[PDB]
């Protein structure tokens, strides 16, 4: 009758669930209020394991999400894709035992909590570790631990995991310019341990393109019968691992007819 | 006691750069067989796993042309024998498509159905041959045969949900091939909400 889903309380831009809940459904509120919605909080769900993409999309205001002291064992990739607004996460008191720094690649965090998880320590978390030391959205005021796979429990500041760290980048050209009509090459190569994903981040290129693959990851640009449309784009390209990114672009000049 | 067997290929696949790509593997077996994808790790190439993980759908998004261009294998395992299957990748440019090529007319819309009602997902598309249409929900095909009976797939190529149950919420998409290749749809939710 009101939209509000049962044993949470509603205003036209919070929504509070803190009172225990048994249900393993995320809570969906029942109408186009939705997007007006800028602050969710969820607490003492012991039985939500996972958030789904499908839960998050329709809340396109939000900045504030806490899902506290619950069952969270786990996020699907790009739950927060549609939440571009995010600046606030609270995932303390949960069930997490590892979480990736692409969950969030798409947000500006000004806040992220993770206390009382039950990590394993491992190069998947390696990230969480270097946020802590450049005191990324708050990571450095907390006290967090992770468990070896002994049982060993430590503090994160004293794990050291070797061969694990960002990923290096470099490209063949600083600049490139082309006449109209022909062809050009350019590579980007990502090293590093573990060995990085590299992409050309160049979809809205106009001209024709192709990526081809050559301890290091290269993939050669091929730009076909460039157009001018293309003058003064920025080429892109990205190198990635678990630990974390880094970029390198090609400013392109076309000239002629 | 019995050794692995894939009651689940994986078919060739000839995709669109900048589309999507999935191949489906399934394996049955005493004990209950696992199973895995193989060939560096990327965003772009997402395994989900089904069946208590003696499934897999290896899919890949956005495609890359010539470099996503491979044979994929599936291994699947248990304490009685280890199995392998195959899979290709093609990837055309969009000025390299052919005539024919599946094109979504129009695709699934968001949709927000009570629970018990029916609920009906619709797709349309063209090409030549004639396209066939199949259906995917959170990158997983439908299997209507274990619904059972509630879910039809209609000779439009809409799927149609009788008794909608909590489960039944997802992200779809709609999926149209022939012997040129293979198109996606944009995906769409459909919510489930009580009474
Ligand atoms: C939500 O906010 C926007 C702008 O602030 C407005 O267009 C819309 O009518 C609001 N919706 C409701 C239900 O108040
Ligand atoms: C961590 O231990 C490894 C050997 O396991 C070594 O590579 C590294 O020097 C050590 N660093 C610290 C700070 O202990
Ligand atoms: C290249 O692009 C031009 C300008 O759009 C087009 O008219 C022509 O058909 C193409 N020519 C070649 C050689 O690719």
């Amino acid at each position: 009758e009101t939209g509000c889903p049962a044993n949470c309380l509603c205003s036209k831009t919070d929504i509070n669930c803190k009172k225990p809940d048994d249900g393993n459904l995320f809570p969906l509120l029942e109408g186009q209020d939705s997007r007006n919605i800028t602050s969710i909080h969820i607490e003492n769900w012991k039985n939500l394991q996972t958030l789904n993409a499908v839960d998050m999309e329709l809340y396109t205001g939000l900045q504030r999400l806490t899902i506290r002291n619950s069952g969270l064992r786990n996020i699907q990739p790009r739950a927060f894709a549609k939440n571009p607004h995010l600046r606030y996460i609270d995932l303390s008191g949960n069930r997490l035992t590892t979480l990736s720094w692409q969950l969030f690649q798409t947000l500006r965090l000004f806040d992220l909590r993770l206390e009382r998880n039950p990590f394993q320590c491992s190069c998947d978390i390696r990230w969480i570790q270097l946020w802590q030391e450049k005191g990324e959205a708050n990571l450095q005021s907390q006290q967090l631990h992770c468990m070896n796979l002994d049982t060993a429990v430590i503090l994160l500041r004293n794990m050291n995991i070797t061969q694990c760290d960002l990923p290096e980048i470099s490209v063949s050209h600083v600049n490139l310019t082309v006449r109209e009509g022909e062809n050009a090459v350019i590579t980007c190569q990502g090293s590093g341990s573990p060995l990085p994903d590299v992409d050309w981040t160049v979809a809205d290129l106009h001209s024709i393109n192709t990526h081809q693959t050559n301890n290091v990851h290269a993939i050669q640009l091929t730009l076909v019968n460039v157009t001018s449309e293309d003058n003064g784009f920025l080429l892109t390209c990205i190198a990635e691992n678990v630990v974390g990114m880094s970029q390198a672009s090609v400013l392109l000049t076309v000239y002629g007819t | 006691e019995s050794p692995p067997v894939f009651i689940k290929k994986p078919v060739d696949q000839i995709g669109v750069s900048g589309g999507v790509a999935s191949f489906v593997c399934q394996a049955t077996g005493d004990p209950k067989p696992r199973v895995t994808w193989n060939k560096v790790n990327s965003q772009r190439f997402e395994t989900i796993e089904f069946d208590e993980s003696a499934g897999a759908v290896l899919r890949i998004q956005p495609l890359r042309t010539p470099r996503d261009e491979n044979i994929y294998e599936c291994v699947a395992q248990n304490p009685h024998g280890e199995v392998t299957v195959h899979a290709k990748l093609t990837v055309l440019r969009e000025d390299q498509l052919p005539p024919g090529f599946p094109n979504i007319d129009m695709g699934p819309q968001l949709k927000v159905v009570e629970r018990t009602r029916t609920a009906t997902m619709l797709c349309a598309a063209s090409g030549n041959p004639d396209p066939e249409i199949t259906w995917f929900k959170d990158f997983l095909p439908v299997d209507p045969s274990t619904s059972n009976g509630r879910i039809k797939q209609l000779r439009s190529g809409g799927l149609q949900i009788e008794s909608s149950e909590e489960t039944d919420q997802g992200k779809y998409e709609c999926v149209a091939s022939n012997s040129a290749g293979v198109r996606y749809s944009s995906p769409a939710n459909l919510y489930v909400r009580v009474r």
